[PDB]
């Protein structure tokens, strides 16, 4: 039985990445004009991370894979000490500098990489 | 495989602090008008509380948001249902006025003050003469008989409010939008500031009753097992202290009067409902608290004030100290007509560290100059017959009074009357929070070429 | 020749899933605030079953196909006097409890059941 | 080093279409009401294309390959005086009348074909 | 150009007397004569 | 130089500088203020 809405946010990062359709689901749904400012707001929240993912190439994903390689640099770390003793609102603050490189490098050398390799394999 | 790929993760639970604009949402169910609530996006039946785990977030209140625009969205929205009322210009004439009987009784000996001056009919050019009577505060003579002048034309322009809206408050909840939440603080005992143990996330907060009233929070939530002391920085004689009761303890206000009503034209258009004479016999409009409770209830608050100021200290407390009306005295709204009381009979006897009933005497304003502004005044019709409203208490508002050295026992006395302290002893447990759902971790994956 | 827009309503199921971009196209295409009541009322109820086929695997795409077994204890019927003989308005009516059901089976064992077999597929 | 915003609008055809990442984050990122409606403005011409391209198959790429032939008389040239003595700008002009042809053609001929294809194959 | 497109083998129960397209006629004209007519010239000294 | 069809009397020329000019515009008197209430609760500053 699933918990609900943040429900597993003090949880370990292993089992709270099983429930992740539940966060996704209900994040969309004279002083009318503040429930009119309120409207607008919560679309245009939505849509940007949603136009932000769709030049990843995980268009329509929740677990999609990618090909960068990890530089090792942004984290020293194993891989058993990152999915069983840490949570998300944790792992968070420790990669936070070093996330202006990532979102700059998963897109740039990638899909202007694949569609420019496609377009050189599907010539023949 | 053993080098480590990025995968990037779509709804993982993250939330860091924010602050937006809130909307309204409040219905249950012929109520014709309040001060506006309509539509208002009416609510769903059952409120969604869930429960978090193993988290604890520092709480604050004194520096959130909900309260500084729960403030705006009053005065706002007072002003908006009461411009297009008949205003009125052509009261502030110099008028003559006498006192009344013998009327020894010598509880209202001078207090009715019959007025007779002159107002402008419909058509321009002919005038019209009438009779009323205004309580004693709200003349003030022009230094044997004398004239008088409404309280304040000097400073604010009169209007009316409309006879059909009603000011008895109705439930409110505020929501959050879309792709934010409101944490929820779930223990028994909390002191207003530090770390919550156990969370709870909704969406809409439960139901705020907007009443107005000062040094005695009327008509409130309640609270558990014991009472608890809420302040800033206490040691410091500025800054109130915002006591929560845990029984309540009813009130009886009333009036006994019967009060006609009659109503001419000013013109052309809008009418004018003064006040008419009062038939029966005259008394003072009281208020009842019994004493056996009000004993119990002052008994259970000195037991809690003892781990704030040292075990061996003899509290006493007084009266209020002086200003204008709305701070020295007890002060509400009973189905359209403002009272001020006294409460000078409960904040007596001085405590040592080792059925009845108590009457209010409270006298009445007909014009108001609520939310401490200059250059907006109101008047206000009145009722027919009897007024009667049952009430009870959760909550004092007390303000200690100074001194240099801890030289036997600091006093306490009522007042602040500050209208943002009404609004904090409900918005205590409420953070606003915003979801970043985006989120990067390593794995050993790969991406099929 | 295509009908137009709402045009094969009172045909049969069979044909009128043939011209089904039709109704696609055309679902988003002091007195002017009624005007921007309406562009912002036309976009949010467009973006919410967009959400709704995202998180179903069909992103997309206009005929979808998943994996969720057919239970037969929603529908008696038997594929073909399906197909033929009854409308798109009248099938609508018969499954219409039975449908809270079926949005909630399709999404949990299906996306939370494909990703973490493709993550537990593309290790090696 | 990429140029920025628009920056390669005077180059050829065949070196601007390398940089088209740019020109894709930058698009959707009592007088507060010119501001509401410019946000509203703002997120309706973004939505109408992010329907069209949902349309054409081609759903979250930027080089999407798709089958229907060119008739060669929409436009005479070669391949190699198309890709290098032409800019972005000028081909746009000499093909402008021809677009609403294409545009109906592009997915009457394909999604209605394909997703009539699969469901006629995947039966088996 | 309007654009009527002509159904088939379709009934619908059609009824007047319980639409919403009258109760909102009605409003936008008593709601739009009166915004009309505010910034107008007002005569209270006419009633003499 | 900057204009629309000039050789037309009728239509303005919009001169452009290069290096600016200062100007010192002021006024010596030193005019007193008072304060009387029209009324009622509307002030009316004259020039004393
Ligand atoms: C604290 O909460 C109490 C309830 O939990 C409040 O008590 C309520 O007080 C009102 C005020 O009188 C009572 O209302 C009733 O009013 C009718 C007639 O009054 C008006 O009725 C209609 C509707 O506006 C209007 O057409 C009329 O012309 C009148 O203007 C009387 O016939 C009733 O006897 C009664 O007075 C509520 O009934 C009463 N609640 C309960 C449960 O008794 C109290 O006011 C709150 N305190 C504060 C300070 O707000
Ligand atoms: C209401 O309106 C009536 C309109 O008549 C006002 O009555 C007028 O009041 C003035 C002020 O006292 C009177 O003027 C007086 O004239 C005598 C003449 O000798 C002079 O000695 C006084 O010093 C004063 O100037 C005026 O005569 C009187 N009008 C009439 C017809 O008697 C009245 O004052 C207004 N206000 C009230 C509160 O009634
Ligand atoms: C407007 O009128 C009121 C009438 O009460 C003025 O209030 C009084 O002001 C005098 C000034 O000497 C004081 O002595 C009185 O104590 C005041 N009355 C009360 C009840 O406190 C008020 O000052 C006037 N407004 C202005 C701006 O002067
Ligand atoms: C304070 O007033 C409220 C409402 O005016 C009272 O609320 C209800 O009172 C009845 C009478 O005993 C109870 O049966 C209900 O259970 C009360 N409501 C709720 C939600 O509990 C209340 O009794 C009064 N006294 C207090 C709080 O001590
Ligand atoms: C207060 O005044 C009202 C208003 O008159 C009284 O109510 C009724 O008044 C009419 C005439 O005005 C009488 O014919 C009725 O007999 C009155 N009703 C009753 C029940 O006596 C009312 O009686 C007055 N006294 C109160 C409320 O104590
Ligand atoms: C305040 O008023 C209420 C009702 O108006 C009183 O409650 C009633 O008091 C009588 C006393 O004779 C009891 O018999 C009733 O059982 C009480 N309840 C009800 C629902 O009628 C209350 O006592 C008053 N308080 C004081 C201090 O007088
Ligand atoms: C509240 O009621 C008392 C009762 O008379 C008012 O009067 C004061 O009473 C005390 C004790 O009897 C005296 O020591 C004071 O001298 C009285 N006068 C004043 C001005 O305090 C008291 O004034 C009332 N409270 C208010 C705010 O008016
Ligand atoms: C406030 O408290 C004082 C002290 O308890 C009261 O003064 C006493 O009042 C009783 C009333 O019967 C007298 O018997 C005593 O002689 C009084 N003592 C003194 C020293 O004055 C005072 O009355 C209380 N005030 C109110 C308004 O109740
Ligand atoms: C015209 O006025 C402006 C502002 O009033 C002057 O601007 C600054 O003047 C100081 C004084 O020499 C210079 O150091 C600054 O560099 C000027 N600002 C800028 C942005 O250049 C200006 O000098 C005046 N004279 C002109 C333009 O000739
Ligand atoms: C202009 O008038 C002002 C206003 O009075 C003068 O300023 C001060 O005025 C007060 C009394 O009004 C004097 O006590 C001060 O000595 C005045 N200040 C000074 C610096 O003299 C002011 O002097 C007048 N003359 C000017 C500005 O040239
Ligand atoms: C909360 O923490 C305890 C121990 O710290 C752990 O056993 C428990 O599993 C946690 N809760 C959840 C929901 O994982
Ligand atoms: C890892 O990041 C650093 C920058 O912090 C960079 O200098 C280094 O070259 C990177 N390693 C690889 C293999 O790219
Ligand atoms: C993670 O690091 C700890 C270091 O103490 C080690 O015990 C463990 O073997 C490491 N995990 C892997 C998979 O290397
Ligand atoms: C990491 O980020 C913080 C704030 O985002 C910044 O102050 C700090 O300088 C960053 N660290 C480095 C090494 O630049
Ligand atoms: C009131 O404020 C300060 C901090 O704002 C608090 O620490 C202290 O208790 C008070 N100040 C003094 C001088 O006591
Ligand atoms: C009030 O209660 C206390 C203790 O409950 C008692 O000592 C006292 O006599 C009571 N009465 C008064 C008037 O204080
Ligand atoms: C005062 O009372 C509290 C609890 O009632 C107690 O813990 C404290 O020690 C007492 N004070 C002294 C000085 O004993
Ligand atoms: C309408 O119904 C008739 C017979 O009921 C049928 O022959 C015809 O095909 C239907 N119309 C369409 C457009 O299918
Ligand atoms: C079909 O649905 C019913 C509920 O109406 C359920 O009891 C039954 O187990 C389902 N059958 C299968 C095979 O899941
Ligand atoms: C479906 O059932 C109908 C009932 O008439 C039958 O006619 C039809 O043959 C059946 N078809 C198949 C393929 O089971
Ligand atoms: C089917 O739905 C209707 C309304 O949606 C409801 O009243 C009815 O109870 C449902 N059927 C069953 C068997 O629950
Ligand atoms: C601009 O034009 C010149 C020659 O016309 C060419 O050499 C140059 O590459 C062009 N600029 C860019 C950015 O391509
Ligand atoms: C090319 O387009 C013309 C219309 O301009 C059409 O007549 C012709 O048949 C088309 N050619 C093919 C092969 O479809
Ligand atoms: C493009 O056309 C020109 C015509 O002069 C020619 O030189 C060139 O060979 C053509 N390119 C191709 C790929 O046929
Ligand atoms: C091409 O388009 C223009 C304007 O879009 C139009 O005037 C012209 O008639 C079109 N050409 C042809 C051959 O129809
Ligand atoms: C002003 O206008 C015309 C065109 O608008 C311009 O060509 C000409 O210089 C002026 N007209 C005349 C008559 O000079």
């Amino acid at each position: 039985v699933s918990l609900g809405f943040l429900g597993a946010a003090g949880s370990t990062m292993g089992a709270a990445s099983m429930t992740l359709t539940v966060q996704a689901r209900n994040l969309l749904s004279h002083w009318g004009i503040k429930q009119l400012q309120a409207r607008v707001l919560a679309v245009e929240h939505y849509l940007r991370d949603q136009q932000l993912l769709g030049i990843w190439g995980c268009s329509g994903k929740l677990i999609c894979c990618t090909n960068v390689p990890w530089n090792s640099s942004w984290s020293n770390r194993n891989l058993s000490e990152i999915w069983d003793n840490m949570t998300w609102l944790q792992w968070d603050k420790e990669i936070s500098n070093y996330t202006q490189i990532i979102y700059g490098l998963l897109e740039e050398s990638q899909n202007q990489q694949e569609k420019n390799e496609q377009d050189l394999l599907a010539l023949d | 495989a053993e080098n480590l790929w990025v995968t990037v993760y779509y709804g993982v639970p993250v939330w860091k602090d924010a602050e937006t604009t809130l909307f309204c949402a409040s219905d249950a169910k012929e109520k014709h008008n309040v001060w506006a609530t309509h539509a208002c996006v009416p609510t769903d039946p059952n409120p969604q509380e869930i429960h978090l785990e193993n988290v604890t977030e520092e709480f604050n209140m004194w520096k959130n948001n909900m309260v500084e625009q729960m403030h705006e969205d009053i005065i706002s929205l007072w002003d908006q249902s009461l411009k297009p009322c008949v205003k009125l210009t052509p009261l502030c004439v110099t008028l003559q006025c006498t006192n009344y009987a013998p009327n020894l009784l010598s509880n209202m000996r001078g207090e009715l003050k019959q007025c007779s001056f002159n107002m402008t009919t419909e058509l321009r050019d002919k005038k019209q003469k009438v009779y009323s009577l205004f309580y004693r505060l709200d003349v003030v003579q022009i230094n044997s008989n004398k004239e008088y002048r409404l309280i304040n034309c000097n400073t604010s322009a009169i209007t009316q409010a409309c006879p059909k809206v009603s000011f008895e408050p109705i439930p409110i909840h505020y929501c959050a939008p879309a792709g934010f939440a409101i944490l929820k603080c779930k223990d028994k005992k909390f002191n207003g500031t530090g770390p919550c143990p156990s969370v709870s996330t909704v969406q809409c907060t439960h139901g705020i009753k907007p009443v107005v009233s000062t040094q005695l929070l009327l008509n409130g939530s309640l609270a558990e097992e014991e009472v608890i002391i809420r302040s800033e920085n206490i040691t410091n004689n500025a800054k109130n202290i915002l006591v929560q009761l845990n029984t309540p303890v009813q009130i009886n206000c009333t009036r006994p009067n019967n009060n006609t009503v009659k109503s001419i034209r000013i013109g052309p258009g809008q009418a004018f409902y003064y006040f008419g004479d009062i038939i029966g016999d005259i008394r003072m409009a009281h208020c009842n608290v019994s004493k056996a409770t009000w004993n119990e209830t002052l008994g259970k608050v000195v037991k809690q004030l003892r781990k704030h100021f040292g075990n061996n200290t003899i509290i006493r407390f007084a009266q209020s100290s002086g200003g204008d009306l709305e701070v020295t005295t007890h002060s509400f709204n009973c189905g359209g007509e403002f009272f001020y009381c006294n409460t000078s009979g409960l904040f007596n006897s001085t405590w040592i560290s080792n059925n009845d009933s108590i009457v209010l005497p409270c006298r009445i304003k007909q014009i108001i100059n609520m939310w401490q502004r200059i250059g907006q005044a109101m008047y206000a019709p009145p009722i027919q017959g009897v007024i009667r409203c049952v009430s009870n208490i959760t909550g004092l508002i007390l303000t200690r009074d100074g001194g240099s050295t801890n030289s036997t026992t600091e006093t306490f006395r009522p007042g602040g009357g500050d209208m943002r302290d009404n609004w904090r002893s409900e918005l205590y447990k409420y953070k606003v929070v915003k979801i970043e759902p985006l989120g990067v971790a390593p794995t050993r994956c790969k991406r099929r070429v």
